[PDB]
């Protein structure tokens, strides 16, 4: 019954001849999440949410079970400089090159932050994780077929779901990682720094340990507590508890009776809820990308840079990744609803809101790229002070240098973090504003163009994804919310790609300068990043070209496996090209003379060989393009990082 | 079934009376031969066949490493 | 200031273009070698047992990585002695493939007749199939008995292939399948 | 209902009815259901004579000598490197003949049993004896021929193996200071600390 | 103004006609196929190309065919919104 429901949909395919195509698979998968409007939509979500957290539940057991069979972390504890590598490889092929790979997620300084000083916590972690996962699939089963429809939780249990979300997930859990924290936590990592062994962590429970052996409550502790490892995790404490306690207090001292998803149904309210939370998660996402090398808060953390440029690097593409998503999920929800009267304000200032938005974009492109091409023209003609740079004209960004305030007891922060901007971080800083810009032009476009538009005037019959209208008005191409989705993502990625490049040149340009010795105090400019991120060629000299010599020479060493995944990386990339520059038509074409020459052997498969659809080649493109080019930033980064530091 | 609920649901009716003693299983209701037809489409057969190729090679090129006998 | 290598032409004015029979063969070939007493590909040998022993130094004698390790030299060290019998050209020492066509260490003859059999076997398999299952649904939805009987049965492809490619029932009639004649034809 | 004589707790499996050990109806995974009953039992009465007189061959080698020329190994698994090349190919040549006009090129699983009166595993040599007999005494004679046949393909590859874990000959069973086989060489799952 | 032509093949679907976004096609009488109607385009001139009354044919292929005319663009073929040429 339910086993013969679970291949329902290839019965459903091969029942009709208008499905025994490959397009009718390609639909298949394509259509696969997209959960139809039906009385059991909340409860599907709800299942394929649960489904997904045991899916990042098996993910977490398996790394912790990686630290606990197959990595040095003992050593690492023993000696935080060495390279923490958490990945075996068998030798199969001729691949025992690269057989201790250098993990770069931050798993090491992860456990180091949780007390964990011995792999049979890692196991135990690792079993728990399961029986997590376990859990979750349980759950997810559960409610997909036995338990309430749940189309409840975002019009009428909206307030239950976002106060129990204030107060119960987020403040008990801030609280109980708090208490972790200042139990576990911060005792392990003072008998580690101290070394003078870590007993059982439940035997810091005891009340007769440190939390009573002194009742002092600063820092003063036995012989000499002075390590500067540990104070990130008393302040990470100090904040998990404050901010349990202001969300708790203030949930209480909150309104949260205001849903705005009355007007809108329930499919539509459910994209509208994801794209609002993808848009929380990917800026959250980035601020953590930023906050990370920001402010240290693991132990031996920014020691290990190929850690802190991975963590910097993952977390600003998933942003990117998840703020794109929230613009896309808008424009479902706005598109999928029957009566989105609430978007009308926005939906009549249509082309006032796209067309200032499209002036915002042509100026920043204008000023910023063109800020880089006299630079690179001025250079190249020999004149050095007609440029736009610190010793020429200076774009000095003064409104990053103040931060100036009354005290009323505060410290730190109350600066410029102790960082001197020049030229080169203004136009850099531009160069960001507007690809994000243009990003946020793409996607708000895709949005407001979403129900109709002056070029097709029923858009909103053609539902969300459609290759387009027809080569009529002189060409629709593209007009559908999904396009511009799908435009919208290479500018993501242009953005994404183009603040990486800037981070990690700061970034090496921060390690070369604080290399400078001891004695050396002038820095002058050097930093080289300052010196030439001003020219495009500077771009491509200094940073690409310069640090593709490891990425490059990596053969027969550890890394030759970042140099053949560059390899394929840039493969994968023309192959989108492939995809993105070709059409539906030739390919179809092309498969009618090949299925001719298989007729003509009586082999005649009944699936009938279709090529891509429009949208479906438009997307295998878009996906070749953003693999190809991130794994050739993930190689790149990841093998000069390595064999650099 | 008044109450909405997803299709293929091992739920019981909601609208019950008094606590009722009941057997309810909650476990999906499969078959054997359902099983079998599912393991036989084509992306689990192919996928199937494509990891028993791959082990297949792996194996072969573990205990015969390169291509010492060209 | 010079140019590239200079090569000299043979000006044959004779009026006769001579193959000599004895060059016909990879031994006899003045650029190529056997690895066996090619000094450098025992050169590159050497190398790679010098980079996998300052390999192996790196961790403790005894441990899984030192054994992991010492397997892999121990894999080099045969690999090397198997291709001492391949022929490795004269300057660079690494072993050629002679697609010429005679049976020789390193050959192609017999790896194209494997592969041809290997893959015949597989497309004959797929195509009883897709004649003994002329059905969309049993094209999504495999009838795995009748798949891996189709499977295990094409290793005659070669002989049942020619016979019905002679008898008829291997390729279509033009005139009976879907032919592009949209102009007309 | 009807169960398996040999597997009481499984159902009794069809297709094994008229057949020479079907009796004991031995199938729990049930091949019978999937495939030709046929050819199956071509292909067990093939394997048992392949294996009986691979048994007898295992047994037997290194006693009778070998060719003029080449030495026998004790250890059978070593003859095939101890064959001359010419001596393999008249073997592949010879089975290639005899199991290739056995069949009249139907020698395939689609087609071998599509003819029409291609019994199981008759291939002619000597059906004669079982042409007289009495229905039961030839099904007997039949039935000696399977369980002899499953018994040499068990016992071949108990010889095979025995072979490998000695590392020796197969009738040194169990050489002096024995203390148990070698632990298997190789990395596996387990071997890196699964 | 892209010219749209209808051929024998059609079968009154009125497919066509409930297909375009600006009212080129029209349902004539006939005397050709079983429903006794048939296809017509007398606006062409409102016909943007969207080919919309292309994908909406069933038959074999296109009873009615759009063939797109880039040297004789129209305001209305090409959908002009903010400019009038008229
Ligand atoms: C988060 C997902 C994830 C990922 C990407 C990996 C990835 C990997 N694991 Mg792994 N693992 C995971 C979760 C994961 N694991 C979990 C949850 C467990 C606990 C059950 C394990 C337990 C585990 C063991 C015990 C081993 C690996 C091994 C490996 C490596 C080779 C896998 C292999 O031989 O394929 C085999 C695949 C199959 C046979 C198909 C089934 C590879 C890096 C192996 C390794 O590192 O060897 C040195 C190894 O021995 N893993
Ligand atoms: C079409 C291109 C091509 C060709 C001809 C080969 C050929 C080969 N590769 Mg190779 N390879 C390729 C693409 C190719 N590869 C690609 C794209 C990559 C990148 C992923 C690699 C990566 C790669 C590695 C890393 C290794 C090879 C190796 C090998 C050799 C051993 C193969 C082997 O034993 O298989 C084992 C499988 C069989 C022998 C099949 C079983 C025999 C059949 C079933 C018999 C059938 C009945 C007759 C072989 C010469 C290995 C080597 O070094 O050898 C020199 C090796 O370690 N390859
Ligand atoms: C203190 C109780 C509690 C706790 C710890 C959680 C915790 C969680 N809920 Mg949740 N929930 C609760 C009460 C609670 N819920 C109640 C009372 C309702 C009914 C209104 C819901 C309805 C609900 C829905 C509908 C969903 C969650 C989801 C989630 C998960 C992700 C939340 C997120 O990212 O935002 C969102 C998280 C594990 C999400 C999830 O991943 O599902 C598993 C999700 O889609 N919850
Ligand atoms: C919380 C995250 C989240 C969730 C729950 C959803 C959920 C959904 N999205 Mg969505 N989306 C998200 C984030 C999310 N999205 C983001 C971040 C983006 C921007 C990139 C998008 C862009 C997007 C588009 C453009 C569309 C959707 C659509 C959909 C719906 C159907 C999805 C489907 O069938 O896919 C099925 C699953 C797949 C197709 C997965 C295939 C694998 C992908 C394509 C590439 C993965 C490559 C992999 C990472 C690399 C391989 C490893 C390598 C080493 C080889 C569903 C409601 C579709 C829709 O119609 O909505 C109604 C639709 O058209 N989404
Ligand atoms: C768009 C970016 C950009 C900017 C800001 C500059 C800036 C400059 N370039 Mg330059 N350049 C650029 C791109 C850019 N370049 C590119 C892409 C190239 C390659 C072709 C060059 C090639 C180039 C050469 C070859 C030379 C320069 C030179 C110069 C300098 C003098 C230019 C001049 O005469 O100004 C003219 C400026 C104006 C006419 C005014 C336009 C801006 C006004 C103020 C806008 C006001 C808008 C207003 C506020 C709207 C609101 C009004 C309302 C309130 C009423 C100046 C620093 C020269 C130099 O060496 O100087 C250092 C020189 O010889 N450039
Ligand atoms: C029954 C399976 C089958 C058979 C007999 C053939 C046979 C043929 N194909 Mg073909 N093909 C197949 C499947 C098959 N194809 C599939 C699944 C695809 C989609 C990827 C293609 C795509 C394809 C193209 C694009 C071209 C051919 C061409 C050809 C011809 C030249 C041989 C060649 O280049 O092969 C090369 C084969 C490939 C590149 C794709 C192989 C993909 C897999 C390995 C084949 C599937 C095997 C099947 C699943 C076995 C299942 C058995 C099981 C059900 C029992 C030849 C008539 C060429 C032609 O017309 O030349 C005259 C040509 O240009 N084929
Ligand atoms: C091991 C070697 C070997 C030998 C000696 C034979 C011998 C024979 N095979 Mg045979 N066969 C072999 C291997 C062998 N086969 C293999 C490996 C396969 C699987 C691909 C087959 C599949 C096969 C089929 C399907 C058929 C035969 C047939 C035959 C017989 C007719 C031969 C004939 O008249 O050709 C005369 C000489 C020919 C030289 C040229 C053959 C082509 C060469 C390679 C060029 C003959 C007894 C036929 C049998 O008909 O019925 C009696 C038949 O239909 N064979
Ligand atoms: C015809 C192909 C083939 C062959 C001859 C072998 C043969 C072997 N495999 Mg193997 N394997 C295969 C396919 C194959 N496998 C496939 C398709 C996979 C999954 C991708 C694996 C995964 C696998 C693992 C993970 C391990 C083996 C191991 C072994 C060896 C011990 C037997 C065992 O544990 O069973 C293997 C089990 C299966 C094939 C069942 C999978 C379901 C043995 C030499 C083990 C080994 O080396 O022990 C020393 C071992 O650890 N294999
Ligand atoms: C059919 C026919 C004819 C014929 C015939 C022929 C050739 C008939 C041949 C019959 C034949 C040859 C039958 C062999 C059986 C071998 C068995 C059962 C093996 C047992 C082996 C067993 C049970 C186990 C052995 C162990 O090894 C294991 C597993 C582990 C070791 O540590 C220990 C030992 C050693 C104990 C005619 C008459 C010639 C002409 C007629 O026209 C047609
Ligand atoms: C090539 C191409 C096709 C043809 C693509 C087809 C027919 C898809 C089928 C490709 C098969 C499924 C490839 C299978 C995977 C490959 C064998 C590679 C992956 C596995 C290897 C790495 C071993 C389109 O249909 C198309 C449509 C619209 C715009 C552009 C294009 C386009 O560029
Ligand atoms: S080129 Fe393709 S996407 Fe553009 S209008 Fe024509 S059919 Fe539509
Ligand atoms: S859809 Fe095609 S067949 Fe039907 S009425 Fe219109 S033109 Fe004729
Ligand atoms: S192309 Fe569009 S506008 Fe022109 S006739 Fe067809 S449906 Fe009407």
């Amino acid at each position: 019954d339910f086993s013969k429901a679970a291949f329902g949909s290839a019965t459903g395919l091969v029942a009709k001849a208008a499905s025994q195509t490959t397009t009718a698979i390609w639909n298949l998968h394509a259509d696969a999440h997209d959960f139809s409007n039906s009385s059991y939509l909340s409860k599907q979500v709800f299942a394929a949410n649960l489904a997904h957290i045991g899916v990042v539940f098996i993910w977490l057991s398996g790394m912790h079970f990686h630290g606990a069979y197959f990595s040095n972390y003992l050593d690492w504890l023993q000696d935080p400089s060495i390279a923490p590598t958490a990945q075996q490889v068998s030798n199969i092929a001729n691949q025992s090159v690269l057989n201790p790979i250098r993990v770069t997620s931050g798993f090491f300084n992860l456990w180091l932050a949780e007390g964990i000083t011995s792999t049979y916590q890692l196991k135990v972690i690792a079993a728990f994780g399961l029986i997590a996962s376990a859990l979750c699939f349980l759950g997810s089963y559960f409610h997909m077929h036995s338990s309430t429809s749940f189309t409840r939780v975002l019009n009428t249990k909206l307030t239950s779901l976002s106060t129990h979300h204030l107060v119960g997930l987020l403040g008990l859990g801030s609280l109980a990682w708090a208490g972790h924290l200042i139990h576990i936590s911060l005792p392990v990592n003072i008998l580690l720094n101290a070394g003078v062994a870590v007993p059982s962590p439940h035997s810091l429970l005891s009340s007769k340990a440190v939390a009573t052996i002194v009742e002092q409550l600063s820092f003063s502790a036995l012989t000499s507590s002075d390590g500067y490892v540990w104070q990130p995790l008393v302040y990470s404490a100090m904040h998990h508890f404050a901010l349990a306690l202001v969300l708790i207090v203030g949930s209480i001292f909150l309104s949260t009776a205001s849903n705005p998803l009355m007007s809108f149904t329930v499919g539509s309210s459910w994209h509208l809820v994801l794209g609002v939370q993808l848009f929380v998660t990917g800026t959250a996402s980035v601020l953590y990308a930023q906050m990370s090398n920001a402010y240290p808060v693991y132990p031996y953390l920014l020691t290990d840079h190929p850690t802190v440029v991975s963590l910097f690097v993952h977390h600003m593409w998933i942003g990117g990744f998840f703020l794109v998503g929230a613009f896309a999920h808008l424009s479902i929800g706005l598109v999928r609803d029957t009566l989105p009267q609430s978007f009308s304000v926005v939906l009549t200032q249509r082309d006032i809101i796209l067309g200032h938005l499209t002036w915002v974009v042509a100026f920043l492109g204008v000023h910023s790229f063109g800020l880089y091409v006299h630079n690179d023209t001025m250079q190249a003609l020999g004149r050095p002070d007609d440029m736009f740079s610190d010793n020429a004209i200076s774009l000095l960004p003064v409104f990053a240098r103040w931060s100036t305030l009354t005290l009323n007891s505060t410290g730190s922060a109350v600066s410029v973090l102790g960082v001197e901007l020049s030229t080169a971080d203004f136009m850099v800083t531009h160069i960001h504003a507007f690809t994000i810009h243009t990003t946020v032009l793409i996607l708000v476009k895709g949005f407001l163009y979403a129900r109709s538009s002056r070029l097709v005037n029923d858009k909103y019959k053609l539902d969300f994804r459609y290759p387009c209208d027809g080569p009529g008005r002189g060409g629709t191409c593209q007009i559908s919310p999904w396009d511009h989705v799908f435009l919208g993502l290479f500018w993501m990625y242009n953005s994404i790609s183009v603040v990486i490049f800037h981070f990690f040149w700061e970034y090496q340009s921060n390690l070369a300068s604080i290399k400078a010795s001891a004695g050396g105090s002038i820095r002058a400019l050097a930093s080289d990043f300052e010196l030439n991120s001003i020219n495009t060629n500077g771009w491509l000299r200094n940073f690409l070209w310069s640090g593709a010599a490891q990425v490059i020479q990596s053969y027969g060493s550890p890394l030759a496996a970042y140099g053949l995944t560059f390899l394929a990386s840039h493969f994968v990339w023309a192959l989108s090209l492939m995809f993105l520059f070709s059409g539906r038509g030739y390919w179809q074409e092309l498969i009618e003379s090949v299925l001719w020459a298989h007729h003509k052997l009586y082999v005649v498969p009944h699936i009938q060989p279709r090529a891509l659809s429009i949208t479906s080649g438009r997307a295998v493109g878009l996906t070749h393009y953003l693999l190809g080019g991130i794994g050739t930033t993930w190689s790149f980064f990841l093998a000069r990082i390595v064999a650099t530091a | 079934r008044k109450i909405p609920a997803g299709p293929y649901s091992v739920s019981v009716e909601p609208l019950r009376d008094g606590a009722t003693n009941e057997v309810s299983i909650v476990t999906p209701p499969i078959s054997s031969e359902g099983v079998q037809e599912y393991l036989s489409l084509a992306p689990v057969f192919f996928m199937a066949l494509a990891i028993f190729t791959s082990g297949f090679a792996i194996e072969v090129l573990r205990f015969f490493p390169d291509t010492r006998y060209w | 200031i010079d140019t590239a290598p200079v090569t000299k032409m043979k000006n044959l004015k004779t009026g006769t273009v001579e193959v000599d029979q004895t060059k016909l063969s990879v031994k006899s070939w003045g650029h190529m070698e056997p690895c066996g007493q090619n000094k450098k590909f025992q050169k590159r040998i050497k190398d790679e047992a010098f980079k996998l022993k300052k390999r192996q130094d790196k961790y403790a004698k005894g441990s899984a990585a030192y054994a992991g390790v010492q397997e892999v030299i121990d894999q080099a060290k045969d690999t090397a002695k198997a291709y001492e019998g391949r022929w490795c050209g004269k300057k660079d020492g690494l072993p050629r493939v002679i697609a010429t066509g005679e049976v020789t260490r390193g050959g192609i003859v017999t790896p194209a007749l494997m592969f041809l059999y290997t893959t015949g076997w597989i497309g004959y398999a797929g195509r009883s199939y897709l004649l003994r299952t002329k059905d969309a649904a049993k094209e999504i939805k495999i009838d795995v008995p009748l798949a891996l009987t189709c499977m295990t049965s094409a290793f005659a492809w070669p002989v049942y292939s020619w016979q019905d490619i002679t008898n008829g029932r291997f390729v279509a009639k033009d005139t009976e399948i879907r032919v592009q004649r949209m102009h007309m034809a | 209902k009807e169960t398996s004589a040999s597997v009481p707790f499984l159902p009794k499996p069809k297709n094994l009815a008229g057949w020479v050990g079907g009796e004991t109806e031995f199938d729990p995974i049930g091949f019978s259901n999937w495939f030709d009953m046929k050819w199956l039992r071509e292909a067990e009465l093939k394997h048992g004579r392949v294996c009986m007189m691979a048994t007898v061959g295992f047994v037997l080698q290194p006693y009778i000598g070998a060719y003029p020329g080449v030495e026998m190994p004790a250890d059978s698994l070593q003859a095939v490197y101890a064959a001359p090349s010419e001596a393999w190919f008249a073997f592949i040549f010879a089975a290639g003949y005899i199991e290739s006009s056995s069949y009249n090129g139907k020698i395939t699983q689609l087609n071998m049993f599509e003819d029409s009166d291609r019994v199981p595993g008759n291939l002619g040599w000597g059906s004669t004896r079982l042409e007289g007999m009495s229905k039961e005494e030839s099904e007997l004679m039949q039935l000696k021929e399977l369980k002899n046949g499953r018994l040499a393909m068990l016992a071949f590859s108990g010889m095979v193996h025995h072979n490998i874990v000695v590392k020796g000959a197969l009738f040194p069973l169990v050489p002096d200071g024995w203390t148990g086989p070698e632990p298997w060489a190789v990395g596996s799952i387990m071997n890196n600390m699964g | 103004a892209h010219a749209v032509k209808i051929y024998d093949t059609c079968i009154g679907c009125t497919l066509c006609v409930r297909a375009c976004p600006t009212d080129v096609i029209e349902m004539v009488p006939a005397t050709v196929n079983a429903a006794k109607q048939v296809a017509s385009t007398p606006r062409v001139e409102d016909c943007v190309g969207c080919k919309r009354c292309e994908t909406a044919c069933p038959t074999d292929f296109l009873s009615i065919r759009v063939y797109l005319q880039e040297n004789e663009e129209t305001q209305y073929s090409l959908g002009l919104d903010l400019a009038d040429w008229s």
